[PDB]
């Protein structure tokens, strides 16, 4: 009662400059939720308004939309779903057998795209010719990231980074970095019949490569966000629909504990202690 | 060399220590006394770094900036000619001595406690040949009504 | 070696009827990836292959495109907001600031689409009238779930509730349910000035008239798919972006470790032990 | 401020009935860190304490201490343990 007739004073935490929600109407960013479907954006459009709160123009809310339409799920080989098929077995629900799933997004799975934007952003900004960082990386070890493919690389594509590469190539004026990561392609094509650039290469190009080409994000926003790591946010956003996806089959089918055989461990227990 | 009147409606000051509420406790005698601008230009502390310290000026929110060295304080901001020192006896003289050597300074006081009887007359020559007020240790401060106020003078409104 | 040639057997665990990707393109549901994009659907597209398997018509892939783009949000202060940005002041990274948010949704904040659902499909295959609906229920307590709202209900709509309340009346034939939801809006507005049906009330129902009234799901695919828990899907990859729209927002203003303070807590120790 | 010399009121959530932190000693449900000491339970003293807020006797703490100590980990087959070499290999 008595801060309400105001007199008092409170400091504030909490900064949360996104989504008011008191009041009568949802605002986001910088816009009420009716006269979102009055422009009629998909939800590449809030995924605009909710990260970077900027009208992100409609040419490209179709590709941030495709962007994570093919980053979906991969599989059930790999250790990311491997986890959430063990915590669907064991059956306990939806929302704590899928954030099991996302543990594993880290720094040896999935995180492939922080580190196929920050080895092309900083020798492209502060740069050097092609057939030098090439050479550089190839005296040290330090294999660049976002390209290796074991199977269909030269003659035989992967007919989903193809997928992207004419979206990129109609709608997006001022691409410095793709074509600078097509040129460091070419030099590594002819150097080994694998080795094109992989779909998690090209989105970690593609992606810096909607920032600061397009409008509303000068030099500041741009590198920023890419630091914070809102990039992993299209991953896990991605990713996080296929893991659902593999789980809601692994309990229609309804399947048994897991056991994981003893004909693989081989203890190496040492003599006595 | 020094000025006659002390203070007036367009002084402004510059406190030495991360003593905020002393801070607020100056800040709030400027809005009842109607004061057209705030009076504290910056806090001198040099163990955080360079940012912006949240105060309430009436019901709004201000911005005041903590600095790290004394010559940033001078650079963007010269007008300031009165200079406080709020930190303990163990750091009290070396936050005096290079102080006067900016002559853009017209008034320093000093409230310490358990200040060297040397160490109080070693800053008395210094302000004697460039004519600085000092209106130094063991001091509570002092009021100018309407216009400015050093310290806890008064206590709480 | 010696399989490859096929000589000796094994069984077989993991059944996972999803994603196919060995091969040289990979798979879907029932459908290659570059196929999607020649009939060029939505995200919604693919959320109807991965998660229920059958080619969903794109007259309704748009509406759970729409679906959870209204479930984004709502707030921060809501207590699975909350935890979001407590992770993420003490600055962990975020796939571990997604991880502790998503853990709150559960039986009493968030999984409300799951009681608005399975009170309402009971309550009409095997249902009564609607005035006696709401008298069973108030004889017993359990007031009815995805109805009640503290602000706007009467003469004022929350002005999203009726966003979706055409895109329902256009595109949908056949709705049983939405049309036995409103019946015991009107009975229960009458009673009180607020109990309109909520925003996760509506999609409690919207989605459910969503899959028996559309093609392909005849009533053994509809059903337990609401049984297993995927609506609660929807709401945990909708309310997923949100946070790390939070998260983003707590990480670009560069904010210090939070507290707590302690005049809140009175602490009630007992006397000796 | 205004709250130390107590002129307005708050009402208060966060009911939290153990550990006392704030003072000079961290008291316990019934008893401060140095007090527990000098009687020297195990850990199973303050088991007893931080779960069930009663001075359990040091017959049965030595039970439930022993009762942790059989249940420990058992073998990597099991679903349990399957899942946290995984996150280890993935290196987190």
């Amino acid at each position: 009662w008595a801060r309400e007739l105001g007199l008092i004073r409170k400091p504030a935490s909490f900064m949360t400059s996104i989504c008011d929600e008191r009041g009568q109407e949802l605002i986001y960013a910088g816009m009420p939720i009716t006269e979102v479907f009055k422009e009629e954006m998909g939800i590449g459009g809030v995924l605009g308004l909710l990260w970077f709160q900027k009208r992100l123009p409609k040419y490209s809310c179709q590709f941030i939309e495709m962007c994570l339409m093919v980053t979906a799920d991969h599989g059930p080989a790999v250790s990311g779903a491997h986890n959430t098929i063990i915590c669907a077995r064991a059956g306990k629900d939806l929302v704590s057998s899928l954030t099991s799933g996302l543990l594993t997004i880290g720094d040896r799975f999935g995180g492939a795209l922080d580190a196929a934007a920050k080895m092309f952003s900083k020798a492209f900004d502060s740069g050097i010719i092609p057939m030098e960082f090439v050479n550089k990386m190839k005296k040290e070890g330090k294999l660049i990231m976002g390209i290796g493919h074991r199977v269909k690389s030269i003659n035989n594509p992967d007919m989903r980074v193809q997928i992207l590469k004419d979206y990129v190539r109609q709608h997006f004026p001022a691409t410095p970095l793709l074509d600078y990561a097509l040129e460091v392609e070419k030099i590594t094509t002819s150097k080994k019949p694998n080795l094109i650039l992989n779909v998690d290469g090209l989105i970690g190009v593609a992606f810096v490569d909607m920032l600061r080409n397009c409008g509303s994000f000068t030099r500041e926003e741009a590198d920023e966000y890419i630091d914070i790591g809102a990039l992993n946010g299209i991953f896990v956003l991605g990713r996080s629909m296929g893991f659902i996806g593999h789980y809601l089959d692994q309990k229609r089918l309804k399947q048994g504990l897991y056991r994981h055989p003893w004909d693989d461990i081989s203890y190496v227990l040492p003599e006595h202690m | 060399g020094k000025s006659t009147t002390l203070f007036s409606r367009h002084t402004k000051a510059i406190v030495w220590g991360m003593q905020t509420r002393a801070v607020q406790g100056m800040l709030d005698f400027d809005y009842v006394c109607s004061r057209d601008e705030p009076s504290v230009a910056a806090m001198v502390y040099p163990f955080t770094g360079d940012h912006k310290q949240k105060f309430y000026w009436g019901h709004k929110e201000i911005l005041i900036p903590v600095f790290k060295n004394m010559a940033d304080a001078m650079r963007k901001h010269p007008e300031v000619d009165v200079l406080i020192n709020f930190a303990s006896l163990r750091s009290a003289y070396d936050s005096t001595m290079e102080t006067m050597n900016y002559a853009q300074i017209r008034t320093i006081a000093i409230i310490a406690e358990g200040i060297p009887e040397a160490l109080t007359r070693k800053l008395i020559k210094k302000a004697d040949q460039k004519g600085v007020t000092i209106i130094g240790p063991a001091t509570v401060g002092g009021i100018k009504p309407g216009c400015f106020k050093i310290g806890n003078t008064g206590g709480m409104l």
